[PDB]
RNA sequence: UUGACCUCAAAUCAGGUAGGAGUACCCGCUGAACUUAAGCAUAUCAAUAAGCGGAGGAAAAGAAACCAACCGGGAUUGCCUUAGUAACGGCGAGUGAAGCGGCAAAAGCUCAAAUUUGAAAUCUGGUACCUUCGGUGCCCGAGUUGUAAUUUGGAGAGGG
RNA sequence: GUUCUUUGUAAAGUGCCUUCGAAGAGUCGAGUUGUUUGGGAAUGCAGCUCUAAGUGGGUGGUAAAUUCCAUCUAAAGCUAA
């Protein structure tokens, strides 16, 4: 059981492992399945791609709030900001999150970038039947790159504030800390009977 | 409005009209029969914005229900292991009794289709429930994709599974981190999160 | 709200220019009516103060409104949910029958 | 038999029972004079059904589609009036003219509403017997749910002669039967039999 | 006297459907032991064996009474990941995640809540005929205890 | 893709001001129980008791009280991959 230096492992393997298995045997298969539907969804779908609008969304977090995602559907305060409704803006290409919506203007913009270079390329075709074809493009999102909303600059002057940065976080966090207790001697002066 | 005057008023079932209910549909209850059919609404506010439509096609099941618990089946007083179990009158039963009823009129006419039973009256040998019912062989609900879903046998024996009001609640599965144990179908996740699945070149 | 830039303090983030959203009927859920509340209150006359109702607004006229606190408290089990039920009967009371 | 068991101690096992202030207001139905002359005034007034339906698309076949008639032909409906959220959301905003309260419904539940409605919101009402003899002339079934908020200049004579014996012979009788808890009629065995207890042993 | 009226039912029931099969895999309920702890009840085994209720190729999940604390994100599903960690456990043996990142694949919607009433106006069936998964002339009923028709939240409805 | 025919005082979308905007209860959570269970002073689920509301209410993973907020709309429904 235990003999001899050696690090404690917990090996989950006391019930029936050798019956609830599945070794991806069918990994080069279900993935070339995959590449089928491809072809297959698009001998349907005609000139439309494998992928919808996907929007330039940042990232939640402490480690993600660094660079954006690649969002889900779209708002309708970026969705009449572009210029339609989204019962007829989905009917078109374009991914509709309503449940979602946008509390920063510096990423709307980038996000309101990729609705106009998007809708300036869709050459549609009502019920007329004709539809002069124009080909298509592989994949939708794989044809308007994240744009990571500026970057900024990578080359400045020396700016010196003589702050130190270490105390203003010293102090930024004794900010946050003593606000209770410090506002319960600032309770005291805070009422005058 | 007028239906919304008896939403507000299938709330307050405590006085008057609604405490006198109590002293008149537990004795109609135990007059017709147990397990029986039924013609209209009883409650038009419930039935109705819960899935009732006045029109052909359409039956509702009043239900007798025991309640209490469901006692260990195991004869007398003998549960044959170790006392981390043994307990018999003292067993929960995972499904709501409600179930119980939807499960019993549900299979007395498999012909039809368990859309949703409602609550009416509880006592101490009974709580007593109601049944909306869809009929996947009348025209009247055959020709009206506003519930037309119903007919199509992917939804044999709705009631003893789990797609009702009682079901989803009687599953463990929905949104939030208040069902992370089981946000997938029980065994689903569970045979899942134990899984040892291994690829092609073992990382 | 706003930020500091600071990466932690009152605010551990970025000053980016913030924006403003659309009516989201969804922070409007906690709505009343003249449809519902004509209702709410003919409810009050074509049932009115039931069993409970008579219980405990005899329980304030009793001890005073801590007493009627603790069994509106074992009725509904939110000690700040039974503060709305005590207010509540006040208005049965003071707004109704008191003037 | 089962059905004659059940439905007779459904209304009077009622009766021993105390009926509230809802009820009780119930046997204090509408007089046999009311009955009379409500059935003789209500013979003129029967809404749209049957060869009426039919007779309209006539009309308007030498009217609309001829010498362009806008949404006006003939003349706008005056007779009877009827519905459940019709003539309840009627009196919730003055709309009726004539109110007659919903006798049965065997859920007396969705008719809970109609009267305390007329009390915060002053509408002639009374409770009418016949949800039956109401869908003969109204050419329904039975809902008991009828209004009445217009009629004609030959026939409006008689309607403000009872529009004030149903109010006071109902309406006024009302805010009086709002602290009443009727019910509690026994029969002949526990009632004589009952005389023979308290009369031999009181003060005989 | 005549006729309604709701419930009940009635019948080689006009006239319609139901059982069961298979049962690797899934959706409920169900339910341990052996085993492990070097003994052993709590635990573990395993919300697994067997048990019993029901489909369909997938059925269940499925548009938020979600996640989050960020510049926030954004249906479900499943996938590498988190991590055998924080954590549950004689905190003994052992049990056991989620949200993020990456990912294929991606999709949306419908009923009651209103007073249309200048209009029961709608839906089941029968029936001559027909271009017959139904239709119009003819005739009933459910339904007025809301079928039409308006109405679904990200909205959107009467007035003008 | 071509041919034989208006369902049309037809039907629906974004615009302006305005009056409005209902929004599901023997639920909700609380109580105690047992199972479950990473969920640990309830992870749900079920039990018999209790039975509301709308600047309210579920949540913010340590009980609880006050202060808003952040956060979302249950108690009704279809849905391929």
């Amino acid at each position: 059981a235990i003999s001899k230096n050696l690090p404690i492992l917990k090996n989950h393997f006391r019930k029936h492992w050798q019956e609830r298995v599945k070794v991806h045997f069918d990994q080069a298969g279900k993935k070339v399945s995959r590449r089928n539907a491809r072809a297959t969804r698009a001998a349907k779908i005609a000139p439309r791609p494998l992928d919808l609008l996907r929007p330039v969304v940042r990232a939640p977090t402490v480690k993600y709030n660094r660079k954006v995602r690649a969002g889900r559907g779209f708002t309708l305060a970026e969705v009449k900001a572009a210029g339609l409704t989204a019962a007829y803006a989905r009917t078109i290409g374009i991914a509709v999150d309503h449940r979602r919506q946008n509390r920063n203007q510096e990423i709307f913009d980038a996000n309101v970038q990729r609705l106009k270079e998007y809708q300036s390329k869709i050459i549609v075709f009502p019920r007329n039947g004709k539809a002069p074809e124009a080909e298509q493009v592989l994949s939708a999102a794989a044809t308007f790159p994240i744009a990571q909303p500026a970057t900024d600059v990578e080359a400045r002057a020396v700016q010196d504030n003589g702050e130190s940065a270490f105390r203003t976080l010293r102090l930024a966090r004794s900010e946050k800390k003593f606000r209770g207790i410090r506002e319960k001697r600032a309770r005291e002066k805070a009422e005058a009977e | 409005g007028a239906y919304k005057y008896l939403e507000e008023l299938q709330r307050k079932k405590q006085s008057d009209v609604l405490r006198f209910l109590q002293r008149v549909r537990v004795w109609e209850y135990r007059q017709k029969n147990v397990i029986h059919r039924a013609a209209r609404p009883t409650r038009p506010d419930k039935a109705r914005r819960l899935g009732y439509k006045a029109k052909q096609g359409f039956v509702i099941y009043r239900v007798r229900v025991r309640r209490g618990n469901r006692k260990r089946p195991v004869p007398k007083g003998a549960t044959y292991g170790k006392p981390t179990n043994q307990g018999v009158n003292e067993l929960k039963y995972q499904r709501s009794l409600r179930a119980t009823a939807e499960e019993r009129v549900g299979r007395r006419a498999a012909n039809l289709r368990v859309l949703n039973s409602y609550w009416v009256n509880q006592d101490s040998t009974y709580k007593y429930f109601e049944v909306i019912l869809v009929d996947p062989q009348h025209k009247a609900i055959r020709r009206d994709a506003r519930y037309n879903w119903i007919c199509d046998p992917v939804h044999k024996h709705r009631e003893a599974r789990g797609l009702t009001a009682t079901g989803k609640k009687s599953r463990g599965i929905n949104k939030g981190h208040k069902f992370n144990n089981t946000k997938a179908g029980r065994r689903k996740t569970w045979k899942r999160q134990n899984t040892l699945s291994l690829w092609r070149y073992r990382k | 709200t706003v930020k500091t830039g600071i990466a932690i303090g009152l605010n551990k983030g970025k000053k980016v220019t913030s924006m403003t959203p659309a009516p989201k009927i969804s922070y409007k859920k906690g709505a009343a009516s003249n449809r519902t509340k004509f209702v709410r209150s003919l409810v009050r006359e074509i049932a009115g103060l039931s069993p409970y109702e008579r219980r405990l607004i005899d329980l304030i006229r009793n001890s005073g409104e801590k007493r009627a606190r603790k069994v509106a408290k074992k009725r509904l089990g939110s000690f700040t949910r039974a503060k709305a039920k005590v207010e509540e009967m006040n208005n049965i009371i003071a707004a109704s029958r008191r003037h | 038999p089962e059905y004659v068991r059940v439905q007779r101690q459904k209304k009077i096992l009622s009766i021993r029972l105390k009926v509230p202030p809802t009820i009780a207001q119930f046997q204090y139905t509408l007089d046999r004079n009311t009955a009379a002359e409500t059935f003789k005034l209500f013979n003129k007034y029967r809404p749209e059904t049957a060869a009426e339906k039919k007779e309209r698309l006539t009309k308007e076949a030498a009217a609309v589609a001829e010498g362009k008639s806008k949404q006006d032909a003939s003349p706008k409906p005056y007779a009877v009036k009827y519905g459940l959220n019709h003539v309840v959301a009627l009196i919730e905003n003055k709309k009726a003219k004539l109110v007659l309260i919903a006798n049965d419904v065997d859920p007396i539940e969705l008719v809970v509403f109609l009267p305390a409605l007329c009390k915060k919101m002053g509408v002639p009402y009374a409770i009418v017997k016949g949800k039956a003899r109401l869908g003969t002339l109204v050419n329904q079934k039975t809902s008991a749910v009828a209004a009445l908020t217009e009629v004609r200049a030959e026939d409006e004579a008689a309607l403000a002669k009872l529009v004030s014996t149903i109010d006071a012979n109902f309406a006024d009788k009302y805010d009086e039967v709002k602290k009443h808890w009727g019910g509690g009629i026994l029969g002949n065995k526990a009632q004589a039999k009952m005389d023979k207890r308290a009369k031999n042993s009181d003060s005989a």
